[PDB]
């Protein structure tokens, strides 16, 4: 009756005791002396019964014998050869006389040594007893990877180099060896987990929502999980009331910002967003009740329930859960051998980029071209000047942020109109990018679609139709977003209207800058006629926006490092 | 709209907010000090940007937009390099739909999710049984016969009673697992495949299951038959000899790719806490394995990324290599 | 009759008997714990007549 | 038995900041997450953990 | 006088303080190894 403390302290004993040996007959086998304390124990473990006897088993010489032990042959052998010794061959046993037995001394007591198992057992048709059997759970880690840069130690830093570069080492785990039951090498792949992940029922979310729909859910905030719809307005005082909304709706610091945390504080007990991890595909947030989505401005007050949606990034996982570490060698890992960026390219686009003192003349040509090719075929001296001039006085490239203005440049402007330099920085950094989009494309598997879904649309996101860049100048990415799937569900919002017009080739007569239905400016097409029923056609391939959605998601966020803004103009003053 | 690069307030020749509005919408493109552009700007709505970005509900949620704010926090706190920086993003736009799962891992790129492996084992043991000299009081009755009338003559059958008491004050015996000799099971790999089992929701699609079906059973050991037979088990196809016993099947648990290590260096738990799973010696890496045979003695952990754990279940002494 | 993955089973502890001990005698030559084992194992592996 | 335990001790002396050989704990990072003064211990539970 | 047990200041030196190579380290750059003084030599398998 040690109470609970000293009973845990005891279940800890058998735990390692437990952990220690269930083969160790066979484990130890070369250490004789262990053995031999095992079998000592044992028998020095149980409290000896009644001493009753009339006439008793003894040995030849009379010392009363006091146990039997059994086992198989086996380990009768294995026991008799070197570990324990002869007492006798035979015994004194009574009738109700001298029969050869062995026996054997262990501890300070005298006991047989039985291993019955030719006396009984042959030619008969019961199975021998002591060969139970045992089912032990074996427990193997598959893509284990260490966060801190602190662990990323050897036991000697030349251990494993080779001819390459770049160490084969830095890339994270993704297999696991270990020995056959022979001793041969044998290897898991982690194209193995298709057994287990690659099913249907990954979406059996249901339950799970429906079980904890029904625990305690207090009112949160609502600026994470609402979804509104366009008040058909040109966008300035629905940025005025969003403020005005915004600086005083917050409860609390939101359960989503708080990216902070490491693994340990993240999984700390008081946290409550360690409740709100369920599926690895899966995010769960809290939803108002009764709320369709998207809902009006005002969110309308009732119960709060949850809502979950599915993770189409893995890297939606919070990032204490997927580490920065990781990211960069893995990363590091896809391109090896891809093209990089010349060290004069990259300094002169980070120079440029926090530029500081950046003229806004270069946004009002952009603003004003507005990405169309009619536009750009009649500017050609005046870009050039402009970039020339902006060049060669500081040594920045320019004219970099909108990206229907550098492919125009490099294939108008690249006979030698501009410096040699500037031209050379525009195609590299083109480079960059269609070596980015053949890494994508080394890394799916063609000749698999479904549903009308073409291989690199169904692997890859920046090649998805149904994503769109941030920023759109044409309607032609619209056109074949909402033609591409057919079988998702489609709903396009112009700040509240449902549908666009696509209205192009608008004039001063027509300007009409108080405009707030769905005409869309498509632009003036060069190669092609205006008119009025025209359809509306895409003014470049589908790889066009492939390279714009590729270039906008991937060289300005990283050379920017969250820095530039994206936003709306005012054409009613810049005109 | 328009984006622009490195935000200004203090360049006095043209008037703040003359020709752009600030309305970001995008996790990536956050622009907490850009909001000052526009007019109204008050101290209390950059106290709160400085930690919350502000983005419209009515152009998406945060929680409903494909792009999230982790993607926005690796971005903005990463200072590796530019190339390094630019692959990651790539390597982070890649879907997490099982098709995709089925890309990558055909491919070899390495999803931001980590497995761990769970393997069933018989072994013949050996029990090792002492009791006493006085445990059990054996009585014994006298014999009877019974003659009973049978096909070809008549059958005499021997009955005896007797019974047995245990006089013993507490325990008198113990028997405990002491041998292994040959493990009557195999100590290979094969995965447990999910296809066999039925209940869960099925996919709209039934040609994507199809698919995920015929190439599950691509690389796997043990598969269903393809006629698929109804009212059934669905056993798995007849095979010749298997090598060297009966297979034993591994399935997959999963977790993220950063998991405390050292607690898979010892016995843990399947599920993972105190409420276990012998872990044997294993390898992240061919060289460990054969560095692991204790080449100077010597036993490593991790080299640079991977990892080599000893062994931790009852096979210590055991399995010469 | 354990059919045939047994059999298989029992195919392949004969490999492993037969590449393991060909020339024990001078290949443990040094370990006289091993020697006895198998003498051990040798004269109790057929049954009386 | 009373234990003693130092946590936090550092070797001022740049003759003593020597290794067993000069590449046995290095990273892929330029600088290594070694020069830096201890900050915490390391030692066993009685079951080895 | 109080014994001192065996410990490392990081993780790195205390597992290769189970004799690796038959080799006990003390210090690598500047957190340190000290060995085992306490009474418990040869108790305490690892």
């Amino acid at each position: 009756h040690l109470n609970r403390v000293a009973r845990a302290a005891l279940l800890s004993d058998l735990k390692r005791r437990v952990c220690a040996d269930m083969f160790f007959m066979t484990r130890h086998a070369r250490e004789p002396r262990l053995i031999s304390a095992y079998l000592s124990d044992m028998v020095s473990c149980t409290q000896p019964s009644v001493m009753v006897s009339r006439i008793t088993h003894t040995n030849t010489r009379g010392r009363q014998v006091d146990g039997v032990l059994v086992t198989t042959a086996t380990l009768k052998r294995q026991l008799l050869q070197g570990i324990l010794q002869i007492d006798d061959t035979a015994a004194d046993v009574p009738v109700t006389a001298r029969v050869p037995a062995d026996l054997v001394i262990v501890g300070d007591k005298l006991v047989f040594l039985e291993a019955l198992e030719r006396r009984v057992y042959q030619a008969t048709r019961v199975a021998y007893p002591l060969i139970g059997n045992i089912d032990i759970t074996f427990i193997m880690p598959m893509g284990v990877f260490q966060a801190n840069s602190m662990d990323r130690y050897t036991r000697h830093a030349g251990d494993f180099s080779t001819v390459s570069e770049q160490d084969p080492r830095q890339f994270p785990p993704q297999g696991i060896f270990f020995y056959n039951k022979d001793g041969i090498l044998t290897q898991l792949t982690l194209r193995d987990a298709m057994g287990t992940i690659c099913h249907s029922s990954l979406l059996d979310v249901e339950a799970t929502l429906v079980a904890l729909r029904q625990q305690h859910l207090d009112r949160q905030c609502y600026f994470g999980v609402y979804v509104a719809e366009g008040t058909e307005d040109t966008l300035d005082v629905q940025m005025g009331r969003f403020m005005e909304t915004w600086a005083d709706m917050m409860p609390h610091h939101p359960h989503w910002v708080n990216e902070h945390l490491t693994i340990l504080q993240f999984i700390a007990p008081s946290n409550p967003r360690l409740r709100f991890e369920l599926n690895p595909a899966f995010d769960f947030f809290v939803a108002p009740g009764d709320v369709d989505l998207p809902g009006p401005q005002r969110p309308p007050e009732a119960m709060p329930t949850v809502n979950a949606t599915l993770r189409i990034i893995n890297g939606n996982i919070p990032v204490p859960l997927c580490p920065i570490s990781f990211r960069d060698c893995r990363g590091t890992q896809l391109g090896l051998g891809r093209h990089t960026m010349t060290p004069a390219t990259i300094k002169a686009v980070k120079d440029t980029f926090e530029d500081r003192a950046y003229p806004t003349i270069f946004y009002m040509l952009e603003a004003v071209i507005h990405g169309n090719e009619r536009n750009f075929c009649a500017l050609l001296r005046l870009l050039t000047q402009c970039i020339r001039g902006y060049w060669e006085q500081s040594h920045r490239v320019a004219f970099v942020n909108n990206f229907h203005m550098l492919m125009y440049i490099t294939t108008y402007l690249g006979n030698g109109e501009l410096p040699e330099v500037c031209i050379n920085i525009y195609r590299d950094l083109l480079q960059h990018v269609r070596a980015l989009r053949q890494t994508i494309t080394d890394f799916t598997i063609q000749g698999e679609g479904h549903n009308g879904e073409t291989s690199e649309a169904l692997n890859n996101i920046l090649t998805d139709d149904t994503f769109i860049a941030p920023i759109l100048w044409d309607c032609d990415a619209l056109i074949y977003r909402d033609e591409a799937a057919r079988d998702r569900l489609p709903a396009i919002r112009v700040s509240g209207r449902n549908g666009y017009q696509a209205l192009h080739f608008v004039d001063m007569a027509g300007h009409n800058f108080q405009r707030r239905d769905n005409v869309l400016i498509h632009g003036r097409p060069v190669r092609g006629d205006t008119g009025q029923a025209i359809p509306i056609t895409p003014h470049h391939d589908r790889e066009w926006g492939i390279l714009s959605k590729i270039y906008y998601y991937i060289v300005i966020p990283a050379f920017s490092r969250g820095s530039c803004c994206t936003m709306g103009v005012r054409y009613d003053r810049l005109y | 709209g328009l984006i622009m690069m490195a935000y200004q307030a203090y360049d006095e020749t043209i008037a703040t907010g003359t020709f752009f509005y600030p309305v970001p919408v995008n996790p990536l493109f956050a622009c907490p000090e850009h909001l000052a552009s526009l007019r109204g700007m008050t101290n209390a709505r950059r106290v709160l940007a400085k930690m919350v970005p502000p983005i419209p509900p009515f152009l998406g949620a945060n929680h409903h937009a494909t792009i999230r704010q982790p993607v926005a926090y690796h971005v903005t706190h990463s200072k590796s390099d530019f190339n390094t920086l630019t692959y990651s993003l790539l390597g982070g736009y890649f879907k997490f739909t099982p098709i995709s799962l089925t890309h990558q891992l055909r491919t070899g790129f390495h999803p931001g999710i980590a497995f761990t492996v769970v393997r069933q084992d018989r072994f013949a043991t050996e029990q090792l049984l002492y009791a006493e000299r006085a445990s059990e009081s054996y009585f014994v009755g006298q014999i009877q016969v019974h003659h009973h009338d049978a096909i070809g003559g008549v059958n005499f059958t021997l009955t005896q009673p007797r019974a047995h008491v245990d006089l013993g004050v507490g325990y008198t015996a113990v028997c405990a697992t002491a041998a292994l000799r040959c493990p009557l099971t195999d100590m290979g790999n094969t995965a447990q495949n999910l296809f066999f089992s039925r209940g869960g929701v099925p996919m709209l699609h039934d040609n994507v299951t199809e698919s995920l079906r015929r190439i599950t059973a691509s690389g796997g050991r043990l598969n269903p038959t393809e006629p698929l037979p109804i009212f059934g088990g669905l056993r798995p196809a007849t095979s010749a000899g298997i090598a060297r016993g009966q297979a034993s099947v591994c399935e997959f648990v999963a977790m993220p790719v950063s998991t405390d290590l050292q607690y898979f260096r010892t016995a843990c738990n399947p599920r993972g806490r105190a409420s276990e799973a012998y872990p044997p010696l294993c390898s992240s890496d061919a060289a460990m394995l054969r560095t692991a045979h204790a080449g100077e003695t010597g036993a490593d952990e991790v080299h640079l990324a991977q990892y080599l754990i000893r062994d931790a279940s009852p096979l210590r002494g055991c399995l010469p290599l």
